[PDB]
């Protein structure tokens, strides 16, 4: 791959007039800059490597964290899978329209303790355990209760100190891809949840301490990494512009067109 | 057991990494692939794609249509200047929003030739001719015609056809510029004068109305991807 | 049953290999250059000429 | 002899002839078609009405003034209550399509203007409030046109969509819905424009009630200027061709 | 397809695009040219600064009234205090050059009127 | 790669004479000691290897570190990336006008308690992270702000106990090459900032803790190690002499040319 | 899994060692050379320059 | 020693990951094969199999 | 592996009778969809991998567990081994 | 002594070696397709066929 | 698709791979010793001979 030259050009004088066309058409003029000047012979080694989409979608991104403790109300964090409860991966994945391609997770765990006032507080090697629950199955209410056995459902153990877990995850659709935004009713009578909230149903992700550790309270931090991988798309479209507000529809604050500036002449920003 | 040495870097978790990793859910059946009009294959596609430039910032109007249209009116006495916007297609407010904006915000460095279209939406009656004028670093945006002359600059005409196109060529005295402002490496000016008065017939309306395009030729290319300053956030989204 | 193929220069081979059984956890491919503008700029059904005007 | 000015295009019984227009952009590059057995999925042997369904219709002409903010139709619900392409709608639950949009806007040589043609593949409009969503009777109206407002919507309880032209309904740039097909009606060179969709979705057939996947998009960025004498009512209308239709799974009368 | 109202001049950096006009008349049927070496004088080897000499300048544009008689320019000194062309002329003994001119007055189709445009080689006043 | 042989000679008398030459040519003469004197034919294996440019720039070097903290005023640290802030490293570079080679990093980081009165303290392990920010981008401001997520932006999550994280970096330079001297100004009314400190925007690097790790204060410390390679160079020049001041331009205190000694027939040091 | 077994010197930093490591910006494009005279291949090829020598040093 | 990088993923414990393992109890010796009727292959040949439907749920 | 194809028909009058079995037989129809309709034909690219033998019963699974100290009663734990 | 395979994909070669002595240490088998459902329908003595009536 | 070189020896060969995708992944390069002395000693137009006189 490789930036095309540009040929050189003496002056001209002719009938043939490559500095006009018509945009009514709705096409871009292919006029090349030799056309409207004259210009050197260049040979340009410039890629367009980086621009693929390929480098452009892939790159580990923080989709969301939690927090679960070692003792108390909260024992185990519980998340549905949606990209778009952070901002800067969900806008990524606004310009195209039907995006296909098959995620690789990588999960970042931390502990923290937690002031108290209990006595000879010594700390044991805490060990997460990350739970997949593909949608309709059982779901634990409890963090002894049954379902942890992972008879079937893909589970991770996990221990502090060693590198940060990872798997790969492929193509899980139903269609023949992922869609981004869907304009439709879940309900043949124009009824109930309207917009991509109804397409999307992913499962849920679960994690607890498989071990209490140690007597005093632990809190634990879990975080998990989206990096897309053979990336295909189709139909881009205009970049989003206000800000987001709900996570389950496009919904917006309406903000204006761009930032100011003094009157038309001036050339300094404001 | 094959002796071996990790070596500094094991056990780190880079985000760009390229490596293998073992499948989660083995032997899954991927549902077969369709033909979906419109696949790009790479954004490169999307830069030469035409897209309005709200060349009038001035004021409040930013909230309102006005934003993208630039008034042209019949004068008295001819160089009076039409407009003019400094050339800084990531940082400059006014490419900023943009399409072409939006994809360059990603990527730190860039070089190629941008194209602007013009496109005269005026009664059909009314003619007119346009000085559109580059000129490059090294002193202020010239304040006269006459010092737009010595710039490159394409004399446009209205008429039969409508559209134009002034092709900015690529002068820098490095191959690439960065997306961000620097004093460097600056862009350079654009301006726009009355070659030739407005003329109007009668019962024919006074004020007209020049609308930009902004798209990048077949040598634009891009490097360097990064983050964008525009999307904020405050607390995960519900 | 290995591969080879060619960095990335700019002014030389890698040797990959799949140790997997799933394609899902093959590398990416960041190679792939192939690029066709005219799906979104020239999408008009009478083709048009650079030298030409417009609307004739 | 010849003239790229003029254009004639002929679908089963009707016939559209122009003697001032532009090209015809079609799609992204692919004309539509009726479907390859390599794809398919509905195992029932497939409807293809042809000259029953391809034709050219008229919606209701709206008028164009001078702060008229702009219009958006949803053509998979449109034409419902049209002709039999209204009646097989109903009556199966897949379809597909592909549409020729057609829209006629003539003036005098002496009238300003220029409007904006786009057709805009799954528009999802948000809501006047942020927790709400918007009601299936606003999104829609049959045959009708419903339009933009210039500024913004005050939010209360209600469902209403948020119609600021600027941010188009979806909160983006207005000035970038060109990486969309469109083409440009201008009173100057102009006068009608067209466009041609093949079918764009994630699956290979849909049900027609539930999910509306092609937006048409009509935004004046110039608005209407004239001096006073002319003729002051100057409307615009919509013409609208489905292509290579098919259906499947024929069911009963009704959507519910 | 063609059209002969339109034309598209291009010299060095600077381009003239018109849709309405008419062809070009060129010189008595001599187009411009460098100097051969047959006719020479001069032994010093010349400059030859092309593009940074050859290109479009616009010099004031002037009203048009119905009383205005008319104009004249002289072209050898108008450039004078303009581009290189300005400074190349100062700072040499000799110059050799042939012009391009173009002249642009438009109008709508309800206003009449006619022009001469002329050329006259060494006007004595 | 070798040495020359000495190749051996007689005894002499002729016309020509190689133990004269005019150094007034700016040429330095090539006699070689067989010319003067005589000398016996000496096989030389000795070899040059070692003094090539790229033994000669190719080690690690600590260019920097900073202090950031687990709790109070300071909780993260921020660097701008340029290696004149570290002497020994800087004066290697100063012989080559111009050079051009692929930095690879490595990161060093320590952990330190802090004296308090904070009772029944109990670690648990820390991790590190580490993000660039190309120029431009946006800059966090506190810790938990959304930048963090680093939807793009090169970053390396790291744990103690294991080994120093390392990545590499290719050539990042606009121009066919760094430039370590630059003569000149930003702007062209010959005002404003001089010196190469103008062409000098790398972006920023920073770093943080993930989580807080313990109830007691925690600093921490970071090291920057760069390493080159696939070097080239250009232009040689003097070394520098007197003792570096800022880091932003040249400047020096004026010094002696050497060191002293007693009267000149004195035949050792003082 | 290919049976193997660490040996004394892993998990360790040395300063002159010579190792691959994972590029950190994957595809990055380079800017072409130039041909810039004054190409040093070697630092020989300075220790064969003159330079003036401060036979001199007495006193200040 | 040939030098080595640990990646992210080490000392994981997956459920569904495929690794070799070394035998607990080498050259154990296995039992010969029996020719058993009905041998699945495949659970499909479980799901072609009729069965009754409680079509009648009504009540108790 | 793959999932056999569905061979289109057109319509059909005639005395052999696909629509009609006898299940005393004790013998499941062997009857596809393209006999009681008309049907398209239809290529299917689906594959019965994930429902072979070794896909189902091949996942880790928790047994079973037991609690033993380093001091007092129980220093250690027994199991008997049954799944 | 190894040996190559294909992997599992819709719209390559992966190189897999046995490193132990023990038939128990070996990777599982994922790929084994075989399907005859003759076995559990049709199990009667005289074939019948679809097209005829069952009891005739 | 590896390679061989020679090592650094006074009075043998060494396998390397490149296993990156990227040209500034690869080791460092040791063993240029390509030398010119030319271009800094020597640096006239006129070729000037050791045997002779430098100014004549
Ligand atoms: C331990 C196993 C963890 C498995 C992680 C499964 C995560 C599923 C990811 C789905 C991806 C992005 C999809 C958006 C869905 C939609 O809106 O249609
Ligand atoms: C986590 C990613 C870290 C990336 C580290 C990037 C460091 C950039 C190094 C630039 C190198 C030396 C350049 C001096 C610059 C100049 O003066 O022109």
């Amino acid at each position: 791959g490789r930036v095309a030259d540009t040929v050189g050009t003496g002056p001209t004088n002719s009938e043939a007039i490559p500095a006009l066309t018509a945009a009514e058409t709705g096409h871009t003029s292919q006029v090349v800059p030799s056309d409207t000047m004259q210009t050197r012979h260049v040979k340009n080694y410039h890629s367009r490597s980086e621009s693929t989409i390929e480098n452009f979608l892939c790159r580990s991104a923080c989709v969301y964290f939690t927090e679960y403790e070692n003792s108390g109300a909260k024992r185990y964090a519980e998340w549905v899978i949606t990209p778009r409860q952070a901002a800067q991966l969900r806008r990524k994945l606004e310009f195209f329209t039907y995006v296909r391609f098959d995620l690789e997770l990588t999960f970042v765990i931390t502990s923290t303790q937690q002031p108290s006032t209990t006595q000879n507080q010594d700390a044991q090697i805490l060990t997460h355990q990350i739970m997949y629950v593909p949608p309709g199955g059982p779901v634990p209410d409890k963090v002894d209760s049954y379902v942890w056995q992972t008879s079937t459902n893909p589970s991770v153990f996990w221990t502090e100190g060693n590198a940060p877990p990872r798997m790969s995850v492929p193509f899980l659709s139903i269609g023949n891809a992922y869609s981004n935004f869907y304009d439709g009713w879940s309900e043949f009578s124009r009824n109930g949840v309207y917009g991509i909230n109804t397409l999307n149903n992913m499962g849920t992700l679960y994690a607890r301490h498989v071990n209490a550790g140690s007597t005093g309270p632990i809190k634990s931090t879990i975080r998990i990494y989206f990096k897309p991988k053979h990336v295909k798309a189709w139909i881009p479209r205009p970049p989003r512009l206000c800000q987001y507000e709900k996570a389950k529809n496009v919904n917006f604050q309406p903000s204006g067109v761009t930032t100011t500036r003094q009157s038309i002449t001036t050339m300094t920003n404001t | 057991g094959l002796p071996t040495m990790n070596t500094p870097g094991s056990c780190q978790f880079l985000t760009s990494d390229d490596f293998q990793s073992p499948s989660a859910m083995p032997q899954y059946d991927v549902t077969p692939e369709m033909r979906i009009p419109g696949e790009v294959k790479n954004l490169m596609e999307i830069a030469e794609v035409d897209s309005v430039v709200p060349v009038q910032n001035v004021g409040e109007k930013v909230n309102s249509m006005e934003a993208y249209q630039i008034p042209v009116r019949s004068n008295e006495g001819s160089g009076t200047q039409v407009f003019g916007f400094p050339l800084q297609p990531g940082y400059s407010s006014v490419f900023s929003r943009t399409l072409l904006g939006e994809i360059l915000n990603y990527y730190t460095h860039w070089s190629g030739s941008i194209k602007l279209t013009f496109m005269f939406c005026g009664s059909a009656m009314a003619t007119g001719k346009f000085l559109l004028a580059y000129s490059p670093p090294g002193a202020g945006a010239p304040t006269k015609r006459v010092d737009a002359m010595l710039g490159t600059h394409v004399v446009w005409d209205v008429g039969l056809q409508s559209s134009c196109v002034l092709c900015i060529p690529w002068i820098s005295q490095t191959h690439y510029r960065y997306v961000a402002s620097d004093e460097y490496t600056a862009g350079g000016f654009i301006t726009c004068w009355y070659q030739t008065n407005i003329v109007v017939p009668a019962d024919a309306q006074s004020s007209c109305y020049i609308m930009c395009f902004v798209s990048a030729c077949n040598d634009f290319s891009v490097r360097l991807l990064k983050d964008t300053p525009f999307i904020s956030q405050e607390n995960f989204f519900q | 049953g290995a591969q080879v193929s060619t960095q990335k220069t700019g002014a030389i081979h890698y040797t990959n290999i799949n140790y997997y059984k799933d394609a899902a956890s093959n590398s990416a491919n960041r190679q792939d250059f192939t690029q066709d503008p005219s799906k979104f700029t020239e999408p008009v059904k009478d083709i048009m000429i650079k030298s030409l005007p417009a609307l004739n | 002899g010849y003239s790229d000015r003029v254009r004639s295009i002929t679908l089963g019984n009707s016939t559209i002839t122009t003697q001032e227009c532009a090209n015809v952009v079609v799609g992204y590059g692919v004309w539509p078609d009726y479907l390859k057995d390599s794809e398919a999925t509905a195992e029932d042997q497939p409807t293809q009405p042809d000259v029953a369904t391809c034709r050219f219709y008229t919606l209701d002409s709206v008028q164009w003034q001078k702060t008229s903010p702009g219009w958006w139709w949803k053509l998979p619900d449109a034409l419902s209550n049209l002709g039999l392409f209204g009646q097989n709608m109903q009556y199966h639950y897949l379809g597909r399509t592909g549409y020729t949009i057609h829209v006629q806007c003539n003036a005098s040589k002496f009238h300003q203007g220029c409007l904006l043609v786009v057709c805009v593949p799954e528009a999802e409009m948000g809501c006047a409030t942020l927790n709400n969503t918007p009601s299936s009777a606003e999104l829609l109206g049959g045959d009708t046109a419903k339009e933009f407002a210039d500024k913004p919507v005050a939010s209360g309880s209600n469902k209403l969509v948020q119609r600021v032209v600027y941010n188009a309904g979806m909160g983006v740039g207005v000035g970038n819905l060109t990486i969309f097909p469109h083409q440009w009606i201008n009173l100057r060179t102009n006068n009608s424009a067209t466009i041609v969709m093949p079918y764009t979705n994630s699956v290979p057939m849909d049900n027609m009630f539930r999910h509306n996947n092609v937006t048409l998009m009509v935004i004046p960025f110039v608005p209407l200027d004239y001096c006073p004498g002319s003729t002051t009512y100057v409307p615009i209308t919509v013409t609208i061709a489905p292509m290579c239709a098919e259906y499947n799974g024929l069911r009963l009368a009704g959507h519910q």
